[PDB]
RNA sequence: AGCGGCGAGUACACUGUACUUGCUGCUUCUUAGAGGAACAUUGUGUGUCUAACACAAGGAAGUUUAAGGCAACAACAGGUCUGUGAUGUCCUUA
RNA sequence: UGCAUACUUUUCCUCCGCCGAAAGGCGUAGGUAAUCUUUAUCAAUAUAUAUCGUGAUGGGGAUAGAUUAUUGCAAUUAUUAAUCUUGAACGAGGAAUGCCUAGUAAGCAUGAUUCAUCAGAUUGUGCUGACUACGUCCCUGCCCUUUGUACACA
């Protein structure tokens, strides 16, 4: 017997867990799923328990890791994002970078909103740290999605 | 010392370099423009005592 | 200072006021008189 | 080995093992920071 | 029967389509009450250091729980809950006669 | 008297001091309490009546001083008399 | 018959039943002869002052109060019983009767029929109050 | 003193329709004129809880504070002494540190409570929760009441 | 008498009876009201009123009010060290007693009492 | 029939300003029977007009933090000295505060040279100087508060240099004139 | 969750009121889902009689109704490796 | 006092009934919660009636002294709590400076977070419900146009 409430809060912090170790699993795959060679990670969550941001950040963490000219990449993966449909693009690129000292680099192409429930909705967003030559590379991907229509535009007929 | 009723007309502007004072045409029934320090309208009366003796404009 | 005493238009301050009292004193003057503020005449 | 049953020391976080800042209300037992970045994916949002 | 959730929307479809199933026949379904919400708020500060004008962020996990009755035997009510139903609704069904 | 307390039981001891030591009385007194308790009874055995015993060093400063422990001195050193009885031990470290 | 409209004061609100009977008017048990305090005891009397005190020996009233402090419970209580005889008036009685009565409230004042919509804005973190933050020393 | 024209009759039937505390002092004076309650040993140098840190200064606090009890009886279905403990709280200042809500010394009024079931006003009800009035003692309550209402009126 | 004398040193001038009590030090209010509770002497009266004798029989009462009913739990220094009775000290003698426990502290060299012999807290407080 | 306190009825009171009449309004909707409204006079520049003229002298008693935000108190103090108004110094206690509100407001200020003064804001001052007054009289003395504040609201009515807001408001009358 | 409905009483009123045990149309209050409602609407001023403001009536409400949340671009050599198994190098490793 | 074996309520909220001045204790009862703690009332300011009577005063509770408990393996450099007593500074606060415009200031409490125990903290929530603006650029800080610059680490 467990309350509501406490029941709740587990079964997120449960959801959480699944998903860091689907993160750190699948470093070779484009990840997001999270709803139950696969025969193993299923006996793993047996023993614990008794177009998409998440996937482009992955990408781009590989590309990273293999070793590009980076801007070039960051390029490639915005053309990959527009021939998937999205109204606006974001990357940034911060951390070490060539330099020793700061730099962080921005990466947009179409209209990203920023402010509002909109945002929270009409974006999907995505963290990584790559690790590399002397330190670690950070990856923040933002996409804005196809609406289901913003809030902005009046359309008159 | 005896207090003369100036019934307000118009406001005019609001003087004094920190906000305080406003400027106010006043007919008892002569047009007397005049200070007056806290809220005032159009058709309140005034409690002038040294009536002859006006104001700047803005 | 006023050590007022205590051995020998009604309100209790007034009579505080006039013989130099202690206001239960006073209060006591009042009640005595008609055999959480005053007020009497 | 000493009583490690009742004390800041004796419990931790579940996600990175540090003994300060926890969130104990519900059972969560992630320090702060931590629960702050996964808010999202146990159900918090802020509203207001 | 007991509808446990976090998503409002969802949990009122859900409810919707348990009511579309009773209307079918041979049940004295009650209205679906919905409870006192209460809200798991957590009061976090922002900032893992100490820097900065201390802001704190309320968070709320706000869960609908969700209510109906019937008069019935198991099975049916059992076949009226198959609506296929996902992972985000938390049902529970009280077969009790009292 | 102080004679008459130390021949007398440990319950009667236990009631006459003050309610913090009692209670911890009744709690027990945990595996160190009695090590010590047999080191300070071999230390008197151990006595000359001219000049005192030798010291016994100690790292714990909880215990509760008992008429098994006069006479003798414990830990830096502090000698021990019947006018301390149930005041603790301590008397350790802070400067100024 | 009977009608039942409430009050509403900060929190609290009072529920007022108001029947056909014989002119008593109570609160959860008791008389308003009670309420609580003295002082304030004519907030809640104000409105039958106003009606006359034969216009309600066709009508018991009851109120039953919750929430709230002291003052905001009379405010409610007013507010109830205000709501409540005029409702009584538009249902059982006459309307031009209930023009009237309305009238007259509004001539002595607003909060009889319509409702006080204050109530106590949210803390803000860096302070102890709505507005009021802490203090910087420099 | 309380007296005044109102707008309404008043129905003078339980104790509901009186005023509280006059009716409480009536209520002592009554028990006075008994002698049907004592005042058992500690009564007279006791606290009547923590936030008091000062002796009552009433005399016959006790009877008083009986009679309100019977009141509070009254008023509720079942009533504890926890209850009555919290119902008689007050602040207590904690000199620097602020202000506590703090919980009656519940001894005096279990000791209280005793009295009245021995007496036969009270009742503890086997069925529900803690000591509720017996009806007896409730009838007794209401007369007494329509009494003083009577009393009022004169 | 306006102006009175109970014990070694005291003014209890026109002050009601149990606050002048209370200016010895046995100053208790509360012990002080128990007192007058136990002499069974009306506490509204003044205490320039008072007769001599009652002022004896409170003296009285005042010296081991354990033999009296007044209770155990209440008394001012519970055990009072010397092992032995529970007895309210009053007046000077409270104040010798003190003194004596102090030297008694510093004697053992017990932190507290040599806080107390420097002029810090013992308390446990800060004061930074 | 229509009342105050249930006993002081202000339909015998009169006023003779004309100025103080449109700023303060004992009207027919400024009609009360015991000062504690919960109006809504901040909402706007000019609704504390509106307000009746014993709820602003109940807020103004109202002052001072350690008794702030105790409204019921303050009522009562107003009461007992309308109370005491009436019997000691007998006449209508509302004619007598009005009398003392129509003396209280300095008419010329002082400023950054003098300048005139709006009859609300005068009024306000009255109210204020008047309770300041009272609460100062009060402040380590024994007296009381309602007494003193009868005596303060005696002196406004007669126009008389013993009590302090008159005092104050007779000093502001003199920088005024200094000024200009 | 209540309100009544009504049995059962215990007290007192007039020719109903206060209070508990037992049984089971309404949704005003109690909960909470979807809707509605204010747009400066009508009235009158001031305004290039533009964007707009002030007043009055209505009204639950007329300072985007009140309060938050969200938070662009660019930084600060701001803070945090003492939140982290985010993490480089250097140190330390019986 | 130790281990081993068997077996079952208790680990958090406490109703209630008894013991206990008090704190707390023991026994039991409901609650994995709109059901029970408890919420048609868990609080204090409130208010009403008494005692004081302007007197460092019963304002004030610092500092201290000595017990009775509770938490914990462990309470001294006193965890906190209670009981008795001790009766310090402070008579409204200098130079400076903070917060605030309507359910707001302030007062009053209280829930939660930390928590084995411990709010004087924070964070929420309410209850009593003021004053004064309804503006201005005088200061302070930002922003703008113009202007000047030998500054750009500005
Ligand atoms: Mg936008
Ligand atoms: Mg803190
Ligand atoms: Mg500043
Ligand atoms: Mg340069
Ligand atoms: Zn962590």
């Amino acid at each position: 017997p467990i309350s509501k409430k406490r029941k709740f809060i587990n079964d997120g912090v449960f959801q959480a867990e699944l998903n860091e170790f689907l993160a750190r699993i699948l470093a070779e795959d484009g990840y997001s799923g999270v709803e139950v060679r696969i025969r193993e990670l299923t006996s793993l969550v047996q023993k614990r328990f008794f177009l998409c941001a998440m996937a482009q950040a992955e990408s781009l963490r590989y590309k990273l890791l293999k070793g590009l000219a980076v801007r070039r990449a960051c390029y490639g993966v915005l053309r990959h994002i527009m021939e998937s449909g999205a109204k606006g693009c974001e990357v940034i690129v911060s951390g070490k970078l060539r330099a020793q000292r700061a730099k962080s680099m921005k990466f947009r192409d179409g209209y990203l909103i920023s402010t509002g429930e909109p945002s929270k909705r009409f974006v999907n967003t995505a963290t990584r740290s790559a690790q590399l030559k002397q330190g670690v590379l950070g990856i923040k991907v933002k996409i804005m999605l196809p609406t289901s229509i913003l809030p902005d535009n009046i359309s008159v007929l | 010392e005896k207090s003369k009723l100036a019934k307000v007309e118009k406001v005019l502007g609001r003087t004094g370099s920190r906000g305080g004072v406003i400027q106010v045409r006043a007919q008892f029934g002569r047009f007397l423009i005049r200070n007056v320090k806290g809220p005032v309208r159009e058709g309140d009366i005034l409690a002038l005592l040294e009536t002859e003796r006006e104001a700047r404009r803005l | 200072k006023l050590n007022h005493a205590v051995f020998i238009v009604i309100t209790p301050s007034a009579i505080a006021e006039k013989y130099k009292v202690n206001l239960s004193v006073a209060r006591a003057v009042i009640n005595h008189l008609a055999d959480s503020q005053k007020l009497y005449t | 080995v000493h009583p490690k049953k009742y004390g800041q020391g004796s419990r931790q976080c579940r996600v990175c093992s540090n003994k300060h800042a926890i969130i104990r209300k519900y059972n969560i037992n992630i320090c702060r920071q931590c629960f702050r970045e996964r808010a999202d994916i146990i159900g918090f949002k802020k509203y207001r | 029967i007991a509808l446990t959730s976090k998503n409002l929307r969802a949990i009122e479809k859900v409810c919707s389509d348990i009511m579309k199933g009773a209307k079918e026949k041979n049940l004295n379904v009650s209205g679906p009450v919905r409870l006192p919400v209460k809200t798991l708020r957590i009061t976090t500060r922002k900032s893992p250091c100490g820097e900065g004008t201390n802001t704190w962020d309320r968070f709320e996990l706000r869960i609908y729980k969700r209510l109906i009755d019937l008069y019935s035997q198991c099975e049916v009510v059992t076949q009226m809950t198959s609506i296929n139903i996902d992972p985000v609704v938390e049902v529970e069904v009280i077969i009790t006669d009292s | 008297d102080l004679d008459k307390l130390l021949d007398l039981s440990q319950d009667e001891l236990i009631k006459l001091f003050k309610a913090r030591q009692r209670r911890k009385f009744q709690r027990g007194i945990s595996k160190k309490a009695k090590s010590l308790l047999k080191k300070i009874r071999k230390s008197k055995k151990n006595c000359e009546p001219g000049e005192k015993p030798n010291p016994v060093p100690t790292h714990l400063r909880n215990m509760t001083i008992i008429p098994e422990m006069v006479g003798s001195i414990v830990a830096t050193n502090v000698e021990i008399k019947p006018e301390m009885i149930g005041y603790y031990l301590g008397e350790f470290s802070i400067t100024y | 018959k009977r009608v039942q409209t409430f009050g509403k004061k900060k929190t609290a609100v009072a529920v007022a039943t108001v029947t056909n009977g014989k002119g008593l008017i109570k609160l959860n048990g008791k008389n308003l002869d009670l309420v609580e305090p003295y002082i304030l005891k004519t907030k809640v009397y104000e409105p039958l002052w106003l009606i006359g005190s034969g216009k309600l020996k066709n009508l018991d009233i009851r109120i039953r109060v919750k929430g709230g402090g002291q003052t905001s419970q009379i405010y409610a209580i007013r507010q109830a019983i205000g709501k409540g005889i005029i409702s009584y008036y538009q249902k059982y009685v006459d309307e031009s009767t209930k023009k009237e009565l309305k009238d007259v409230l509004l001539r002595y004042d607003r909060s009889l029929l319509v409702g006080d919509t204050r109530r106590c804005e949210p803390k803000k973190f860096g302070g102890k109050g709505a507005r009021a933050r802490y203090q910087k020393s420099y | 003193r309380l007296l005044e024209p109102v707008p309404f009759v008043k129905t003078n039937n339980c104790i509901k329709d009186v005023d509280a505390d006059l009716f409480i002092r009536s209520y002592a004076t009554h028990l006075k004129l008994h002698n049907k309650i004592t005042y058992p040993k500690w009564c007279t140098f006791v606290k009547t809880g923590k936030g008091r840190k000062l002796a009552p200064l009433n005399e016959d606090w006790y009877f008083i504070r009986a009679s309100s009890i019977l009141r509070r009886l009254y008023l509720h279905p079942d009533i504890g002494v926890g209850f009555l403990r919290r119902q008689f709280s007050s602040k207590q200042r904690r000199g620097v540190a602020p202000n506590h809500t703090s919980l009656a010394s519940g001894k005096i009024l279990r000791s209280i409570l005793q009295q009245l079931e021995n007496l036969g006003y009270v009742e503890q009800n086997p069925k529900k929760k803690g000591r509720r009035l017996t009806t007896k003692g409730e009838n007794a309550i209401n007369n007494f009441a329509r009494y003083i209402n009577k009393k009022v009126y004169n | 008498q306006h102006i009175l004398r109970i014990l070694n040193t005291n003014v209890d001038g026109k002050e009601k009876v149990i606050i002048a009590l209370t200016a010895i030090k046995g100053i208790g209010k509360r012990m002080a009201t128990v007192i007058c509770k136990q002499a069974n002497v009306d506490p509204t009266k003044r205490a320039g009123e008072l007769t001599t004798e009652e002022i004896d029989n409170i003296v009285h009462i005042m010296s081991t009010p354990t033999q009296f009913k007044i209770p155990d739990w209440f008394l001012n220094r519970r055990k009072d060290l010397k092992e032995g009775k529970n007895i309210h000290v009053i007046a000077n003698q409270l104040d010798s007693y003190l003194r004596e426990d102090l030297e008694r502290m510093k004697k053992i060299r017990l932190h507290r009492g040599l806080r107390h012999h420097w002029g810090l807290r013992v308390r446990g407080q800060h004061t930074k | 029939d229509i009342k105050l306190f249930k006993k002081w009825s202000y339909e015998e009171i009169n006023i003779a300003d004309l100025s103080l009449v449109d700023c303060i309004a004992v009207s027919q909707k400024a009609c009360v029977y015991t000062p504690h409204t919960a109006g809504r006079y901040q909402k706007k520049r000019f609704r504390k007009a509106l307000c009746p003229i014993v709820e602003r002298l109940v807020n103004s008693m109202m002052m001072h933090g350690r008794n702030n935000g105790k409204k019921l108190k303050a009522i009562r103090i107003v009461a007992y000295a309308f109370e005491i108004i009436h019997l000691m110094t007998g006449e209508n206690p509302l004619q007598v505060f009005v009398n003392a509100v129509q003396k209280g407001g300095p008419r010329e200020d002082s400023t950054r040279q003098a300048v005139d003064v709006s009859p609300l804001r005068r009024v306000n001052q009255a109210i204020y100087l008047i309770c300041t007054g009272a609460r100062n009289a009060a402040f380590r003395n024994i007296k009381s508060i309602s007494e003193c504040l009868a005596e303060e609201i005696i002196n406004c009515a007669n126009e008389s240099s013993s009590s302090y807001a008159i005092k104050k408001k007779d000093e502001i009358e003199r920088v005024a004139k200094a000024n200009r």
